[PDB]
This record gives structure tokens, C-alpha cells and sequence, in this order.
């Protein structure tokens, strides 16, 4: 025989016999060190009140007063002698 | 021939199975430190205006971060490649390699957070 | 195999010494007037 036969899609058939585009997606989790993550949404920037914050995964609560020190332009954190986060870009 | 054009490309003949691709744009003291930790391939560099003749100068300098590649290549070896001008003509260059070891240092941060000395 | 350059006199490599080298910021964190 011939393994390949043609389709006979016609416009005047039933919706079943009319074509359907099938887009399959198979994605991986927790394996193959990643470069595509899921999406994300933001909130606002509030200061000077006793608030909760989350910057760059670092979680903590406190008052976000204006800062008075500048860091090196790649550094994200700023810490004290007691090794406690007290500054962040 | 006054222009600099590249003709012969002897790195590899060809390939089939490509998995990642990147594109961008490419006297000297260019100090590099390469790292490969948990697949994350971090590199540091320092470009410094020297003017001298020969074997490694003294002096200290911190190194800055450049790039983090979340690849998962288990790099076991490497090599350096140069370019030649035209029978061949290489040049006269110096480049140093010394493998790092898991040591422990003490760092001296100043108010500016510049590392001004380490022991 | 392939074609390769000849007349490449391999002169034996020589050693040198480092001088206060391998000092890079270990992380992405600012500190000030401390020792760590
Ligand atoms: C790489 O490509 C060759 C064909 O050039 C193939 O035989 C080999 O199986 C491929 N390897 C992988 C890992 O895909
Ligand atoms: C490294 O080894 C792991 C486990 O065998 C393998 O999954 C990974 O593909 C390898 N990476 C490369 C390309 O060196
Ligand atoms: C960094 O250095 C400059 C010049 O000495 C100085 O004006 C500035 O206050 C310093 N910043 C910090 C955070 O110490």
C-alpha cells in the first residue's frame, strides 16, 4: 500500500470533519538548570512606615527610611559588623 | 593587504547538535577570574592601565562581577586561542594560569566598601 | 586528521610567582569599615 494518504477536509462537512489545529506543549520542572521561569506581578514602593518588604527574595519587616550611603554599582545588599541586613538597593 | 579581515576559521569543521546560542559585540592589564559552581559559570575581570615590559607586576586590585550563565556544562578542561596575521605570524604575548584552591582570606572593607587589603 | 602548522619550536615553559593576587569580591554584598 502507500502509508501516506491525503486528508479530504471540505468546508461543507460537519464540524468534526472540519480541521482542528493541535498545539502540544510539554515543559519541564525542577530539572535542567533553567532560563525560562513563570511570569510575575509587582506592587508599589512605600517608605517611612513600619511595613513588610520583599526585595530580591530577601524577606524582612521594618521602617524603610531614606538611605544616606552609596554602594558599588553591582552590589545589592549592605550589612553591619553583626551580620544583619540593614541596607538594600 | 589597510584593513583587517578574517578569512580562515580553524576552530571546528562543523557541528550538528546545538543547544544554546548568544550574540553581542567584542599596554593592557586584563585580570580575569573564571568560576564554574553548580553549573552557574561566573566570571570576574579587571582592566588596568599598566605600562611595563615583563613578568607579573606587584600591586593589588579587587575584581568585579561580569556575567552568570545558568548553564549546566560540566567543564573539565579548556584552552586559549589567538589570531594570526599574514607562513604564519603569532606575536609576543604573556598570559598566566594558576588554579585556585579553597583557601580562607581575611578582607578589609573601608567605608567605600573597596577592598583595600586582604591577608 | 587535519592540516596543522609546522616549524613551531616548543620552548620549555617557565614559572613565575604571584604577588597579592586572587582578591575578588566574594559576593554581591556591600560592607563598610569592617573585617570579614
Ligand atoms: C549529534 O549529532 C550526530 C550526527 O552528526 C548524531 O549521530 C549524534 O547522535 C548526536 N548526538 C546527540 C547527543 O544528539
Ligand atoms: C554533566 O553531567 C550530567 C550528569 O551526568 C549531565 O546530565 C549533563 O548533561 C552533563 N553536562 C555537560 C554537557 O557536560
Ligand atoms: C566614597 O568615597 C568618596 C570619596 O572619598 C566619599 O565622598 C564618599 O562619602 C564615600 N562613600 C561612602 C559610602 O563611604
Amino acid at each position: 500500500y502507500f502509508p501516506l494518504q491525503s486528508y479530504g477536509f471540505q468546508p461543507t462537512n460537519g464540524v468534526g470533519y472540519q480541521p482542528y489545529r493541535v498545539v502540544v506543549l510539554s515543559f519541564e520542572l525542577l530539572h535542567a538548570p533553567a532560563t525560562v521561569c513563570g511570569p510575575k506581578k509587582s506592587t508599589n514602593l512605600v517608605k517611612n512606615k513600619c511595613v513588610n518588604f520583599n526585595f530580591n527574595g530577601l524577606t524582612g519587616t521594618g521602617v524603610l527610611t531614606e538611605s544616606n550611603k552609596k554602594f558599588l554599582p553591582f552590589q545589592q545588599f549592605g550589612r553591619d559588623i553583626a551580620d544583619t541586613t540593614d541596607a538594600v538597593r | 593587504h589597510k584593513s583587517w579581515m578574517e578569512s580562515e576559521f580553524r576552530v571546528y569543521s562543523s557541528a550538528n547538535n546545538c543547544t544554546f546560542e548568544y550574540v553581542s559585540q567584542p599596554k593592557n592589564l586584563r585580570e580575569f577570574v573564571f568560576k564554574n559552581i553548580d553549573g552557574y559559570f561566573k566570571i570576574y575581570s579587571k582592566h588596568t592601565p599598566i605600562n611595563l615590559v615583563r613578568d607579573l607586576p606587584q600591586g593589588f586590585s579587587a575584581l568585579e562581577p561580569l556575567v552568570d550563565l545558568p548553564i549546566g556544562i560540566n567543564i573539565t578542561r579548556f584552552q586559549t586561542l589567538l589570531a594570526l596575521h599574514r607562513g604564519w605570524t603569532a606575536g609576543a604575548a604573556a598570559y598566566y594560569v594558576g588554579y585556585l584552591q579553597p583557601r580562607t582570606f581575611l578582607l578589609k572593607y573601608n567605608e567605600n566598601g573597596t577592598i583595600t587589603d586582604a591577608v | 586528521q587535519c592540516v596543522n602548522l609546522t616549524t613551531r619550536t616548543q620552548l620549555p615553559p617557565a614559572y613565575t610567582n604571584s604577588f597579592t593576587r586572587g582578591v575578588y569580591y566574594p559576593d554581591k554584598v556591600f560592607r563598610s569599615s569592617v573585617l570579614h
